[PDB]
């Protein structure tokens, strides 16, 4: 009989994690402040990793990789990207990105202003992006200054692939869970956010794809695809009957080799291999691909959600191979083992 | 040489005292003349605890038998061990105390007092470094209740800083001598909240349903139900009369288990209760089940502050860590949260006599308040009528008195109750 | 990765590598502490002497 | 020579003593009855090891320690064991009954009664010094005594000896060996009074050493004998800077400066390596990577916690045995490449090395095996918070309600000194914040 606490209550993932973990008959949940717990579902922010692998006798897991956020985070993975000689600044895969701290407050401001005049000069395509688009650098400034926080310019993909019928933009969502091992498993069910907006590279935000701006500033919600979420099984057909290819032939491996990149960089830093507790953390990818059927890295998110119509099936994985794996109980895995 | 003064007061605390001394008096290899004859030299490393060296190397025990009518202490200086005790230690009167908590307190006991103090005075004298007292009593009678509080808040005012522990046996009506008992207990523990440091409970109750249940015995006696007494006495006190790496003398040890001044009545627990040996996951599971403890309160109806156990012989003490941490573990909803680590073990080499191996369990639990309900609801189903009453009127005492006692155990029960939510 | 201050001698050496360049009470207050506690403590044992004695 | 006098307070105190005397008595040839037959200088001298000995002209080499407890069950031990010959007995001093693991007891009621006795021990210590450069101060942070009388020594020293330094080596309590409850209490107590008079201690994590002793010595229920044999090599490898000759913490105002650019600042981390079973077969001797790579594992940190997320203000590495310069830095390189290693803006990235050629000394007989070189690491990173983190929890928890606090207040001590010592313990972490997270 476990025992694990909860000190999220917001999250949808761990919510289902665990309803599944009670109806086993052998995980009992405590109180929110009980220390004498095997697994601790834990909060986002400040979760007390120091005191954690302190109980006696008690091997204790928990649901954060502590330094995880290094990739989480807009401004650290364009520093991580820019330092970490695993990525290189000269990283394919990633958009060009600068720092940019609002002039109320190193900062990259000169050094993104002469990558953006060498764009305007060489009759080159110089639309950015600062993140709460534009192609002149004045107003991207001058946004930046009127709020208070770091913020990222990096440039925005004008040639984006565009879905038929429709001519519309959309990003791909990946969920990658590392084991306390650090065994990195691709869940083989992604999500694609399209945007029942065609797109227009003249102007309005909504046609440039999240499941908000879409269901709420978008006139062509559900169109095409319901609740503008297009799974595998279709994304496939379609890269088929269009352009003669497979999802795992033009976007699959490189999505599979951006996911490996990534987290073995900071594996140095985030491993708890020696540690006197144990992590593990699902995460959430997402892409663009261009016209070229070139995959793009926009960001990753530590405390992402799921599809609903996979909520069952990605939750289950999480006790096999995430909890169960570390505290056993008394296939065809849904997973895609990256190996390293 | 932290010395303890052993005290034991009226017929039910000279019998179970008896017992007591009889059972750690074969543990230390003491014969009922008072001469050391065993093998090991474990026994004699803290053997000046609770007994007094005299001349030809005999051990006489530091204890002092006091009553208010010969009849029990006649029987103690005839019984088993009856040579071994101090015969000067021996205080009684003549008239006994009728059951009548107001004649041990006020006016039979309070003309005997001060020879009994005397005594005291005569044993402590005779310590390098006094640890502390223990007394002995009933508190449903008269003598061990009334007298027995009375000598208390006495010991408390000549050694204010010296601690004062207590083995007091709770009445019950399934094991009842009058319908006054719950007038005296009530009494009683008005005084002992007050007035003790420890107050190891013991519930008669408890030790019947133990022998009746549990081992089996149609028809208990007093003498059944003083071997669990005796058997637990002996396991509270072990880390006391041994050696080992716990270097703790009473004060350490209630500074660690009391951290409310007045709730400090603990839950004694014994294990096992034949040639069967017990392994440690069952020494465990035993020490911790009500069955097994003799305050007749379910600890799942509470919470437990803190919890010491002691476990006795040669035994995988990396196996007793285990088990420990899995008794907690797996029941952490029955301790309180906001005290860390408020569940220690103590490990003794040498076990009781006849077993291969034991465990005394000692817990702090707020389900005690379950005992001083019982009390209470008797008390009142009687006092509301003021029934009995002039048997304590008659002997100078006013309502009054009996109703603040009542208030002070009512308001014990309502602090328990704000610690167990 | 320079390293500096390099010194020997017949029981061992020691030196310093540098990676990268950077970028109370008086004996009069004791007493009144220890006295004090010691007075609250006389008070505490004297209110319960007064309780004792009534 | 300048002399280094150590004072051992309460049961861990005296304990951690007996094993470090031990050590340093087989480490400079020294016998159980004070004898040692190198020294050609009889009854005086002022070479290495007359820092931590003093001479008489019988030829005798008398530590300069000072033993203290308030009850006499331990230091009894002292008094006819192996080496009852080593002190005399002014050394060593006893009371008739402890503090019982309250603090207010140790430093008010009983501390009271005997500090001038203890105070005048040690100036009897000092007058046979030519030039005291201070304090090495061994205790627990849990115990009675421990926190409660060394807090009330530590004030007084700083009144006698104004321009001395005073070292701690305070041990963390651990649940998994202690039985004491209200730990968390006497632990921050005795941080918050002795903060502003310390120049530099050394935690010990008695929960680290437990582990260390169960995964690398194979020892399964570890006890104090084996904890504290495995103590006092670690403090050995850090006084040994003091006892022989060389260049690096030549006296203990070098342990604050190369330890400690910021004073509140002043609880190091040690890490050491190899720990191996005397009862193995035999091992492969590790090499100077190997143990170097080894101080950047939590496993063999005496506090744990995770470096990868503090900042280092100083790191200083610590060599003994068959260890040459050249591999030193080569390892370092090697570590730069791969560890997390972030130093703080304001001090320079950098390590200062020092290597003594005798191999570490091991008790015959005890559980550790013979090498032939070994490393002990000290290093102030911010990461050790995580520690005050998780006993700062466990105060808080008891003290909401108050449990235990009336042990306290009954042996003279005002309730709001709690309060004042909490706060101080966050005024510590608001400092290791400010200095670590960005
Ligand atoms: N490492 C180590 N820790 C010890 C040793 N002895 C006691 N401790 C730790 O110290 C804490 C208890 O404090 P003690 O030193 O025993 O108490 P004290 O200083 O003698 O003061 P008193 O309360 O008066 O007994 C517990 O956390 C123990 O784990 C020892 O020999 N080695
Ligand atoms: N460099 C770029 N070029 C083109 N489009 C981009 C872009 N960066 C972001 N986008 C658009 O913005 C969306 C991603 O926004 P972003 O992820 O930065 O915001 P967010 O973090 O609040 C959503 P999430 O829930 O994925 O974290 C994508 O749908 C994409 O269409
Ligand atoms: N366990 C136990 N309880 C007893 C014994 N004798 C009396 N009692 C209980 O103690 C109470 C009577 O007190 P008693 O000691 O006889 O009165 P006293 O002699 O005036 O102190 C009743 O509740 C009895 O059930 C005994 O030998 N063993
Ligand atoms: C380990 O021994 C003990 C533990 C706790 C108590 C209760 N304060 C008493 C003990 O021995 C009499
Ligand atoms: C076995 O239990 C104990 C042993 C010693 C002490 C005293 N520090 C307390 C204990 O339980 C609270
Ligand atoms: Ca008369
Ligand atoms: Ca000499
Ligand atoms: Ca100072
Ligand atoms: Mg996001
Ligand atoms: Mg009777
Ligand atoms: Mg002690």
């Amino acid at each position: 009989m476990y025992t694990f606490v909860v000190r999220d209550e917001n999250s949808s993932v761990y919510a289902e994690v665990s309803r599944l973990l009670l109806a086993t008959g052998q995980w009992k949940r405590l109180r929110k402040d009980n220390p004498r717990f095997n697994l601790m579902l834990g909060e986002r922010n400040r979760l007390p990793f120091g005191r954690l692998g302190h109980e006696p006798g008690l091997v204790q897991l928990v649901n954060y990789y502590r330094g995880a956020d290094k990739l989480c985070r807009k401004a650290s993975l364009v520093k991580l990207i820019k330092t970490s000689p695993e990525l290189s600044e000269s990283c394919t895969w990633f958009p060009e990105s600068y720092v940019i701290y609002p002039t109320n407050l190193t900062d990259e401001r000169e050094v993104f202003l002469a990558a953006y005049n060498r764009r305007r000069e060489g009759r080159e395509g110089n639309v950015w992006i600062a993140k709460g688009i534009s192609s002149e650098a004045s107003e991207l400034l001058d946004f930046i200054d009127e709020q208070g926080q770091v913020h990222v310019i990096q440039k925005y993909l004008e040639k984006p692939l565009l879905l038929e019928p429709g001519h519309r933009k959309f990003d791909i969502r990946s969920w990658v869970l590392v084991d306390h091992l650090y065994n990195i498993y691709l869940y083989r069910e992604g999500v694609l956010r399209t945007s029942s907006e065609p797109y227009n590279s003249a102007n309005d935000k909504t046609c440039h794809t999240n499941h908000c701006i879409q269901k709420e500033y978008s006139k062509n919600y559900g169109r095409y695809e319901e609740g503008n979420e297009m799974f595998f099984e279709e994304f496939n057909q379609y890269l088929m009957d269009a352009l003669n290819t497979t999802l795992e032939n033009s976007i699959l491996l490189q999505i599979k080799h951006i996911i490996r990149s990534c987290l073995m960089c900071i594996e140095p830093a985030i491993s708890t291999k020696h540690l006197h507790y144990q992590s593990f953390q699902l995460f959430g990818f997402d892409f663009m691909v261009d016209e070229e059927l070139k995959v793009w890295l926009i960001e990753v998110n530590g405390a992402p959600a799921c599809a609903q119509k996979l909520y069952a099936e990605l939750c289950q994985g999480i006790v096999d191979v995430a909890i169960s794996s570390v505290f056993p109980l008394a296939p065809t895995s849904i997973f895609i083992k990256l190996h390293h | 040489m932290r010395e303890i003064v052993h005290i034991q007061a009226g017929q039910c605390g000279n019998q179970i005292g008896a017992k007591f001394w009889e059972v750690i008096s074969d543990e230390h290899g003491i014969d009922p003349t008072g001469s050391y004859h065993g093998d090991s030299d474990l026994q004699l490393e803290r053997i000046n605890v609770y007994y007094n060296e005299a001349t030809g190397n005999k051990y006489v025990p530091r204890a002092i038998l006091v009553d208010l009518e010969p009849g029990t202490m006649d029987s103690v200086r005839s019984g088993p061990f009856g040579q071994i005790f101090r015969p000067d230690n021996f205080v009684f009167g003549q008239s006994g105390a009728g059951n009548n908590w107001a004649k041990g307190h006020y006016t039979e006991g309070a003309e005997l007092v001060d020879s009994v103090l005397d005594v005291v005075r005569k044993e402590s004298e005779s310590c390098d470094c006094l640890q502390g007292f223990q007394l002995t009593h009933s508190l449903g009678g008269g003598t061990g209740s009334g007298m027995g509080t009375l000598l208390i808040s006495k010991i408390r005012e000549e050694y204010p800083d010296r601690i004062m522990n207590t083995f007091s046996v709770m009445p019950s009506p399934k094991v009842s001598d009058t319908v006054v008992e719950p007038y005296n207990a009530t009494l009683s523990v008005h005084q002992l909240v007050e007035n003790t440091d420890e107050t190891y409970c013991i519930d008669n109750e408890a030790l019947y349903d133990i022998c009746f249940r549990t081992l089996k015995l149609t028809t208990p006696t007093y003498g059944d139900l003083n071997h669990l007494v005796s058997a637990t006495m002996s396991g509270v006190t072990t880390c006391l009369r041994f050696p080992g790496q716990l270097n703790a003398d009473l004060r350490k040890l209630a500074v660690n288990m009391v951290p409310f001044p007045r709730l400090h009545f603990f839950m004694p627990g014994f294990a096992p209760l034949q040639y069967r040996a017990l392994t440690v996951p069952e020494l465990t599971q035993q020490m911790f089940d009500s069955k097994n403890m003799m305050a007749a309160c379910d600890p799942r109806h509470g919470r437990y502050l803190t919890v010491a156990a002691i476990f006795r012989g040669r035994m995988s003490m990396k196996e007793v860590d285990e088990q420990m941490l899995n008794v907690q573990n797996k029941n952490s909803s029955y301790f309180v949260e906001w005290i860390p680590n408020n569940v220690k073990t103590a490990v003794c080499d040498i076990p009781p006599r006849g077993l291969k191996m034991s465990a005394t369990f000692i817990g702090n639990s707020t389900a005690i308040q379950e005992l001083f309900k019982r009390i209470s609801e008797q008390f009142t189903a009687m006092f509301r009528r003021k029934a009995f009453l002039h048997w304590y009127t008659g002997e100078g005492m006013d309502e009054m008195e009996f109703t603040e006692a009542e208030s002070n155990m009512n308001d014990l029960v309502s602090e328990y109750q704000q610690y167990q939510d | 990765m320079e390293v500096i201050e390099l010194n020997k001698c017949t029981s061992g050496q020691s030196f310093e590598v540098i990676l990268k360049p950077p970028s109370d009470p008086s004996l009069e207050e004791i007493q009144k502490k220890l006295e004090a506690a010691e007075e609250r403590r006389k008070y505490q044992e004297a209110e319960l002497l007064k309780h004792l004695a009534e | 020579m300048r002399e280094c006098i150590s004072i051992h307070v309460g049961q861990a105190g005296v304990q951690i003593g007996n094993a470090c005397w031990e050590l340093y008595c087989l480490e400079h040839g020294i016998q159980p009855d004070g004898q040692m037959p190198s020294d050609k200088t009889i009854g005086g001298g002022d070479d290495s090891f007359n820092t931590f000995f003093s001479e008489t002209g019988a030829g005798k080499h008398v530590p300069r320690a000072v033993f203290v407890d308030l009850e006499p069950t331990v230091i009894d031990e002292v008094r006819t064991g192996t080496y009852r010959q080593l002190f005399h007995p002014e050394q060593l001093i006893t009371g008739k009954e402890d503090a019982a693991n309250n603090y207010a007891r140790g430093h008010y009621t009983i501390g009271k009664e005997i500090i001038d006795l203890v105070l005048d021990r040690i100036r009897k210590l000092a007058d046979q010094c030519t030039g005291l450069q201070g304090f090495l101060v061994f205790h627990s942070f849990g115990g009675g005594t421990g926190s409660g009388f060394t807090s009330l020594l530590m004030e007084r020293l700083s009144v006698d000896y104004g321009k001395k330094s005073k070292l701690e080596f305070s041990i963390y309590p651990a649940p998994q060996v202690s039985t004491a409850v209200v730990e968390p209490y006497n632990s921050i107590l005795t941080t918050h009074t002795t903060l502003e008079h310390s120049d530099c201690a050394f935690m010990v994590d008695n929960e680290a050493i437990y582990d260390i002793c169960r995964r690398n010595l194979d020892i399964e229920r570890p006890t104090y004998t084996n904890l504290n044999r495995l103590i006092s090599q670690i403090v050995s490898s850090i006084t040994a800077s003091l006892r022989f000759d060389g260049a690096l913490n030549v006296d203990l105002t070098e342990f604050q400066t190369n330890l400690v650019p910021y004073p509140r600042i002043h609880f190091p981390l040690a890490t050491y390596a190899p720990v191996i079973s005397a009862e193995k077969a035999y091992h492969e001797q590790l090499s100077v990577a190997e143990i170097t790579n080894a101080c950047f594992e939590p496993a063999n940190q005496m506090v744990k916690c995770d470096p990868r997320h503090g900042k280092y203000m100083a790191c200083c590495l610590l060599y003994r045995g068959d260890v040459v310069p050249k591999d030193v830095n080569a390892a370092i390189a090697t570590i730069k490449t791969k560890r997390s290693i972030q130093f703080v803006d304001w001090c320079p990235t950098g390590f200062k090395v020092g290597i003594n050629y005798q191999p570490p000394t091991v008790v015959p007989g005890g559980d550790l095996a013979k090498v032939q070189r070994a490393v002990c690491m000290l290093s102030n990173t911010t990461a050790i918070a995580e520690a005050w983190a998780r006993l700062d929890h466990k105060f808080d928890l008891m003290y909401a309600k108050r449990a235990f606090v009336h042990w306290y207040v009954g042996e003279g001590m005002e309730e709001g000194e709690f309060s004042e010592a909490r706060e101080d313990m966050a005024a510590l972490e608001k400092d290791y914040e400010e200095v670590g997270v960005d």
